[PDB]
């Protein structure tokens, strides 16, 4: 028994050990109650406006589209406090934990951005925060783990499995199953067991709500398409949500194509994986022919989640949203283009979305089209990566 | 239907005994060594077996079992190789009940129904799907019954009465009890609701706890990690590993005669 | 002859080679004309709103002041595009260059932030940008120089003199004196020859104008004091400007105290230097008993300017503003405090302002006081610095 | 008042000659070597001297002079040591006009008026303050006149007529002309406005340009960096440095007799 539907068509559900089901049911009932609480809605909006910087800008890129009939806008989630859209929903979830009378936060993180976002929300709201991180990711993201520790978070390395994100996700669930009375598991994407896909969307949907109001203000019409990268699906569903019922508005999600789909070294399970059951959900995933979960490769570490939110798999199967992929090289080229022609350093994650928008533009340059790209983060964390690849050639 | 759990619990109740069920990971630390390990467990007095299939992301298992999975993967153990072990085990031991601890994806991968058909063909008796709650169990338990497999469900210590009723109604073979809300309440309520016999599997590591679980009313005890610990400690000497395995199991099983 | 007063009391002026005077007079007349042009004001505000993220938030810090009668707000210039307040005035100056029909930008930079800000403004507005940087600073700020190059800027090392900021400032002036017909010198602080102190203030004064409107909204009254770090004076005069005529509002500027004023190793010329003539202005400066200009030491590289804006020296001498200093260790402690209790990583520059606010609070904890600290930048660029110092001890 | 520029330009006009004025940095590359350098410049035929004091931030000087300043700082040259050199130079050469190229801060440091008093005491004839425009020159030129020092002002190539009038009215000794807007216009307008005699100092590096500046109407030429280049090239051999210095200056000075 649940108050909300845990499935999006065939996708989603609550595939957790029985001991975790009370935790999920308590979380759903608090969330449903919080959603109807005008005082919760006002504190949430307050933190978003006065602590995080919302509403974010909608920037028109005139240099990048010159000579074509494409009009490109960027939803500037890179200007959010923390440098990425993740801050929206950790603020919501941390308020949810306080509503449930909890004083502790559990989180996992791969590239480090969700751990930094969980740590800053926990520091602001007076919550003790422990973060599980794969040891190989701990070694690779020494800046982000120092950020977490500076903000008072306890960072716990995870050496089991492959020692990456999915193995961190396992160790957080185990923690929560024994500690959910005092601790809230702050899941960092729009995936996992219900109600997390629904919760993360509703706490990210101001992205699309603002974009709609801003695009109507500046252009008098809805966009022809909104485009967002898809790692776990949170920033994309945040952009998509308020446009789902505007049928004339295309919804395009961009998975990492890695070295190329045909190489096997990619992170695009929605279109090139296979339906599976892992991390509390039924969703397409990166799995062997046996059923063992593999990792997702991308030059952009924040797209490393080996599965995808179940609402995206559902939106694909009914044809409401379309999903594509963009390779490392395509994303890098889009990274350099935005820097040189708009003075904006995008996260390599968001460079996948922009790279597809540039392809839509460049392939059909006389097509009249109004595009909004969700710029989910800034890319200062990526300049060292881009530097190495670019001098590896010349 | 061969009724192996039912026949065992009959034979055990007729002799005022409790069941002892060890857990091991199939292929840990190697296929041939695992087969010897399981043969010495059965010879030492195990009443039934719970066998795990190495899964890449066992989100419901502690560190001791996590390392067992990696030792089996380091040996190149696959689900197909496990079902080859299961057939060889059943062919050596026709009577012992063999249960599997599975993760949902290995069951769902090639089709739920085909997985339970393969269990019936190799002689498996029960399937616990670690990450499937009763709320999501409908396709799994229905496929298990269609193929004469008993679906095993965990009864957590927090279980309210509606969960108790579902566990009693949905389960077969035995009820996986994690307990010591009152322990004697859960065991009596499960009997009240005609549940499958309850086996205690919380922290069963000594003969004394096997004896305590039976007095509490449970039909036996499952040792979840103690057997896997003995393996991990004696990796350097497979000979002494089996002796310490035979010594421990005989201790736990004799603790169930009273 | 000038249209505006080049002096603030005794401080300021236009002490440049005669050949540069036409450049300054042309710049003053364009600026005066731009200021009266409503279309210039609307394009400037547009870029600030839709490209840079303005208005920035005003965050109330409740955790940091608990147990005292201080109410602390932070003006969040760290949420501005680029990560620092510098973006405001380079956008203004780049529009001024376009107004003058110029296609090229000259800039100098020390820590790299003004070079990155000049490069992003030049990329956005279609201007060719060359940046002079001291070779010792080029070696120390490899991230920021790669940012500049990614954004299409040409970075020219300066090996003359001490090879730091002041030697970069010299090499830009020489460039401009021969190239001012096509190039605009984009000076990066509220100092140098007139009209640059006046121009940089007017292009930074929205900081204080927003703070006034936001503090009146949330508290119904003006602040008891606004506090800002003083490297060259641009972020501080930006905060101060709209409060100068509210006499009941204290204005506190915080110079870097370095290892300590008594050590000589500091960067506080306004209070511990001596009036001099350099960089086109009469102002207090870091100089030897002979008159040779020395460098300013600070743990925070962005406070390295060896002099100070002439309006600050004037505001000090009439007693309108008060200026103090904060040591490296005091600033570091404030850096760690903001991270752990508010989840905000401040620039080590802005940590000087916050550190003084914390001192005002902690010294007199029963004093009722409403403080606004200008948080001029984010501090991700500083985590490696803070990491080294903190493990150098334990 | 000793009237050294006036007496020189008299002696030069009575013999249909133009002036040649070399620039060097005081103390470059060392105090003793600099003193020899200046003695061989005067002996080779220099009519007057322009001497720079090493300043830490010469924002109005090209790279050749920037390196000269660092060679003098590397020798530990201070403003006080320069004024000791100026006294020794004046004591050896009573007639030659000695001008200083200063930066405003070294003049302002201990008080403007006291700086020009020290110039008068050591025998300095003129002061060009490189970073003081005529618009800011009031306290400087007034102090210079009170102490019998001629304030020198640069006339840039772009100079409109109001700048020309100020330069003519405010300057003494000579006008520092950077030129070849029409060159003959500036020289005639400066004469029209009774300016001090104009010396050309743009790119004076060859005998041919010294000859061209005089024909254009200017009273002579200042070699801004050519002398400093010869020093920098012959650092390894101070002996050959002086010979190349004596050869060059005699070339430039003979170019001014016609
Ligand atoms: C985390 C990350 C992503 C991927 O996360 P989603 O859940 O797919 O939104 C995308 N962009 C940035 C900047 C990220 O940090
Ligand atoms: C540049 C810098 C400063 C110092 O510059 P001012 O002209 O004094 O404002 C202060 N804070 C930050 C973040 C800076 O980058
Ligand atoms: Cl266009
Ligand atoms: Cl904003
Ligand atoms: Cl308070
Ligand atoms: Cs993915
Ligand atoms: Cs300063």
């Amino acid at each position: 028994t649940t108050l909300l539907n845990p499935y999006f068509g065939e996708f989603g559900g609550m595939y957790v050990p029985q001991i975790l089901m009370p935790a999920l049911n308590q979380l759903e009932e608090a969330f449903v109650s919080a959603q109807k609480d005008p005082e919760f809605q006002a504190q949430f909006a307050d933190l978003l406006k006065n602590y995080a910087g919302r509403p974010t800008a909608l920037t028109k890129c005139q240099n990048i589209t010159a000579g074509t009939r494409t009009t490109l806008y960027l939803k500037r989630e890179d200007l959010l406090h923390g440098g990425a859209h993740k801050t929206n929903q950790v603020l919501g979830q941390a308020l949810l934990a306080k509503r449930m009378g909890k004083s502790e936060i559990i989180a996992e993180t791969g590239a480090g951005q969700h751990g930094v976002a969980s740590a800053l929300a926990s520091a602001l709201l007076g919550l003790k925060c422990r973060i599980y991180m794969g040891a190989k990711d701990v070694e690779r993201q020494s800046p982000n783990v120092f950020r977490m520790r500076l903000m008072g978070a306890e960072v716990i390395p995870v050496h089991s499995g492959s020692a990456t994100l999915k193995d961190a996700c396992n160790e957080a669930l185990r923690d929560w199953s024994g500690s959910y009375e005092t601790a809230h598991y702050m899941l960092g994407t729009a995936a996992g067991p219900h109600p997390y896909p629904t919760i993360v969307r509703e706490f990210q949907r101001m992205i699309g709500e603002e974009t709609k109001a801003q695009i109507l203000d500046k252009e008098g019409r809805l966009p022809d398409a909104v485009i967002a990268c898809v790692g776990g699906g949170s920033n994309a569903i945040g952009m998509f949500a308020d446009f789902i019922n505007d049928t004339s508005v295309g919804l395009i999600g961009v998975e990492p194509g890695g070295h190329g789909i045909e190489t096997g070294e990619h992170g695009a399970p929605l279109k090139h994986g296979r339906v599976g059951i892992y991390f509390g959900m039924k969703a397409p995933m990166m799995q062997t022919a046996d059923g063992q979960i593999e990792e997702s490769y991308s030059i952009s570490a924040g797209l490393d989640f080996p599965s995808v939110g179940p609402q995206h798999a559902y939106l694909n199967s009914i044809g409401r949203a379309d999903y594509v992929s963009i390779t490392d090289d395509e994303a890098l080229e889009a990274f350099k283009t935005l820097c040189r022609h708009e003075g904006i350093i995008p996260a390599l994650e968001s460079s996948h979305a922009l790279a597809h928008a540039l392809k839509m533009m460049r392939e059909q340059p006389e097509k009249e089209q109004l595009l909004v790209v969700n710029l989910s983060g800034r890319g200062d964390k990526d300049i060292f990566t881009v530097h190495d690849i670019l001098k590896a050639r010349g | 239907h061969m009724e192996r759990y039912e026949n065992l619990f009959a034979q055990l109740n007729d002799r005022r005994e409790g069941a002892f069920v060890p857990f091991v990971t199939l292929g840990d630390p190697g296929i041939e060594q695992s087969l010897k390990i399981i043969d010495t467990l059965i010879d030492a007095g195990a009443d039934a077996l719970e066998l795990g299939v190495p899964f890449s992301d066992p989100l419901a298992d502690g560190p001791t079992i996590q390392n067992a999975n990696l030792r089996a993967f380091a040996a190149g153990v696959t689900p197909a190789q496990c079902f080859e072990m299961l057939a060889l085990i059943r062919e050596k031991h026709p009577t012992i009940p063999i249960g599997l601890l599975m993760y949902a994806n290995l069951v769902f991968n090639n089709g739920i129904d085909a997985f339970y058909a393969r269990c019936e063909q190799v002689g498996v008796d029960s399937v616990l799907v670690a990450d499937v709650p009763v709320e999501e169990s409908a396709p799994f338990r229905q496929a298990a019954l269609r193929h004469n497999i008993a679906p095993i469900f965990i009864c957590p210590p927090n279980a309210d009465d509606d969960l108790l009723r579902q566990v009693a109604s949905y389960g077969r073979g035995y009820t996986y009890l994690l307990s010591r809300l009152p322990l004697h309440h859960l065991i009596e309520k499960l009997k009240e609701y005609h549940a499958a016999p309850a086996l205690q599997g919380f922290g069963i590591s000594s003969p004394e706890q096997v004896s305590a679980a039976v007095r509490a009313g449970a039909a036996g005890a499952i040792s979840g990690s103690a057997i896997v610990k003995i393996i991990e400690k004696n990796l350097a000497s497979p000979k002494q590993m089996l002796a310490e395995l035979r010594s421990f199991v005989s201790a736990m099983k004799a603790a169930s005669r009273a």
